[PDB]
RNA sequence: CAACGGGGCCUUUC
């Protein structure tokens, strides 16, 4: 593993055999949408969503619990981010790196890891423009990068 | 009765279930908005070893969590309206065939018409009380196969006694052997 | 050995095997009931909480996130569900 | 990364038996390994292997008799024909008298006998003795 | 952080971008906050504080010069002081000293 | 009569 490294780390969540939602599970599927809708509107990605809903309430997995993945609700209620989250949070990353490396100039270290995380953007980018998540025409310059993450 | 519950044209053993629904509705007004949509098709009537007879009662699926929120309560009611019968609620799922080669094309045959996540979803309406922990598929030396289904502990005192009836059913509808086991 | 019951382990060494190592993977971590020292609700906490959970209906931290399992503000009553 | 889940299968039925073991696991368990685990104990060459269905890919505990002395994959899986099995069945076998090529045909996954005695070909998917 | 606070607003809010359209909403009232460039020149800085002095508007400092407030709203043209007219469903207005 | 191979019908399916 590790795309872009050396490093064999499988620490991953090991989610649940149990498809259904929990015995203790009280809270209907419609709360739960509406609270994701709430999230979405107050600006959290899907995993942001994920992670205070696991935390904060009792909803282990918004798959099992309201029958559909959170960015799929999201996308279903009209709150689809214009690029996907991951993809984004990459440019967001390569963006702070570029920034870095004009004040710097000298990190040839963050050159090797700007060539890294743009190569990561390029395949990201490329799978999501072959399924369309992506227009065909969409592309990553780096000169007009921060302006497509804001 | 044999026209807001019967769903097809009718059979006499539809009769008494159809009366025993509308019995208990009537004779539960804090139970008197659930029964009222909860209607049904065909029942099954399936042979088991040990003498009994099991009633698969079938719901495609509209309101099967209903029947299911409710079903923990008037199986154990059919069941005391004639003895020797072990009731279970199973969802009358479409099985679409895996289409051809050479076959013309239709749309897209979703997953949930497929045999096997057909036949996943009886193992759950034959075992809904009780969630399946685990699957094991033993293949036989000598060629043939059974499915383990593990069961969770918890709540197995209502199907417990008719895991038989249980096994009956599945090899009837679908013709695999299935064993119940409870991991302790 | 040569000869083991590689279906059947012992519930000590499954226990033992890590979370995606045992016979089916499944997570080791679990969620919490904490009475707050108001009412109206027992919050649900995730064992390995990430966030700082706040009361529903106040405004006083449950948990803090850790490595691994979250810390419980040292005054907490709660129930693993 | 994973590129044969089937050679990985035979692979370790193969590290078992030969380091002596009466079971063995293989992960992720595919159709195709289950279906080369039915040929090799419908000729004897294993016993029983029970299918661990987890919600991934699952799971397969095979019990090993003894009997088998290599299980293997031939990738890639080279098209074969009528009369290449014979080809293919005096480079990989130790006998004509025993032993079995493995292929995929239309007519589903069989032996190189029982192959050749429906009448058809396909691609070779492995041997067994 | 503020830029994430900023781009809601931008998403959802309602703003206006510039110093004469900045000045017009204090004067009318309806601005809730002010946030201005760091490079902004000092006569209009103070020109604007005095203005957020009378109209009792909160006044923001954003760190980088125009193109940095420009690029946090996400426009490609400098921006040197942005008003907030209406936060949307941002907390920008109240998670703010 | 045993094995080996073929075809058609239901079994939620042509
Ligand atoms: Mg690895
Ligand atoms: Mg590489």
């Amino acid at each position: 593993g590790r795309m872009h490294s050396a490093g064999k780390g499988i620490s991953s969540s090991a989610i649940p055999y149990s498809r259904n939602a929990p015995a203790w599970f009280k809270l209907s599927s419609e709360s739960v949408i509406e609270q994701i809708v709430k999230y979405a509107r107050k600006g959290l990605t899907p995993s942001q969503i994920g992670v205070l809903l696991r935390d904060a309430h009792g909803v282990t997995q918004a798959r099992v619990i309201t029958g559909n993945k959170i960015m799929r609700i999201l996308k279903s209620n009209g709150l689809a981010p214009e690029i996907p989250e991951d993809l984004y949070y990459l440019i967001k990353k390569a963006v702070s790196v570029r920034k870095h490396l004009e004040r710097n100039r000298k990190d040839k270290d963050a050159k090797f890891r700007l060539i890294l995380i743009e190569s990561r953007i390029h395949r990201l980018a490329r799978y999501y423009r072959t399924v369309a998540v992506l227009p065909p025409n969409w592309k990553y310059e780096s000169a007009t990068a921060s302006a497509l993450v804001n | 009765p044999q026209a807001k519950i019967l769903s097809q044209a009718p059979t006499e053993l539809e009769l008494q279930v159809a009366q025993a629904f509308v019995e208990l509705e009537n004779s539960s007004p804090e139970l008197k908005a659930e029964l009222r949509p909860l209607q049904f098709k065909s029942i099954r009537e399936i042979d088991v070893a040990g003498g009994k007879k099991a009633l698969a009662i079938f719901v495609p699926v509209p309101s099967l969590a209903g029947f299911h929120k409710v079903q923990t309560k008037l199986t154990r009611e059919l069941e005391k309206k004639f003895q020797d019968r072990h009731v279970i609620f199973l969802a009358e799922r479409r099985i679409l065939p895996k289409p051809s080669r050479t076959s013309r094309q239709v749309q897209k045959r979703p997953r949930s018409r497929t045999l096997t996540a057909v036949h996943d979803k009886i193992l759950e309406d034959l075992v809904f009380p009780t969630e399946i922990v685990g699957k094991r598929v033993r293949y036989l030396v000598g060629g043939n196969k059974i499915q383990k289904v593990l069961l969770d502990s918890k709540d197995v005192q209502q199907i417990d006694y008719k895991l038989e009836s249980f096994q009956a059913v599945y090899n009837k509808l679908t013709g695999k052997q299935i064993v119940f086991e409870i991991p302790s | 050995v040569l000869v083991q019951d590689l279906l059947h382990p012992t519930a000590a060494s499954e226990a033992r095997k890590h979370k995606l190592k045992t016979l089916v993977q499944g997570p080791r971590s679990y969620f919490l009931d904490v009475k707050c020292p108001g009412c109206l609700n027992i919050t649900t906490v995730f064992s390995h909480a990430q966030t700082a959970v706040t009361c529903e209906s106040c405004s006083t931290i449950l948990c803090t996130p850790t490595g691994g399992k979250a810390k419980l503000s040292e005054g907490t009553s709660f129930r693993r569900k | 990364t994973r590129s044969s889940v089937l050679a990985d299968a035979l692979n370790a039925i193969n590290n078992a038996e030969k380091t002596g073991k009466r079971q063995v696991l293989i992960r992720p368990s595919s159709k195709v390994i289950i279906k080369f685990l039915q040929v090799m104990q419908k000729h004897g060459y294993i016993g029983e292997f029970e299918y661990i269905d987890d919600h991934r890919s699952g799971k397969i505990v095979v019990q090993l008799n003894g009997r088998l002395n290599k299980c293997g994959v031939i990738s890639p899986r080279f098209n074969v024909k009528i009369g290449d099995i014979e080809k293919w069945t005096a480079n990989l076998l130790p006998a004509r008298q025993f032993g079995y090529v493995i292929l995929t045909t239309s007519a589903g996954i069989m032996d190189h006998e029982e192959a050749r005695r429906k009448h058809v070909s396909g691609k070779i998917l492995g041997f067994v003795y | 952080s503020i830029n994430q606070k900023l781009a809601l607003v931008i998403k959802s809010g309602k703003y206006t971008l510039g110093y004469k359209s900045t000045v017009k909403s204090l004067r009318q009232g309806k601005s809730k906050l002010i946030i201005i460039a760091a490079n902004t020149p000092v006569l209009r800085k103070s020109e604007l504080e005095y203005y957020a002095m009378l109209s009792k508007t909160k006044v923001y400092y954003f760190q980088g010069g125009n193109n940095e407030l420009g690029t946090a709203v996400g426009k490609l043209f400098r921006v040197g002081v942005v008003s907030i007219l209406e936060a949307g469903d941002s907390d920008i207005l109240t998670t703010l000293a």
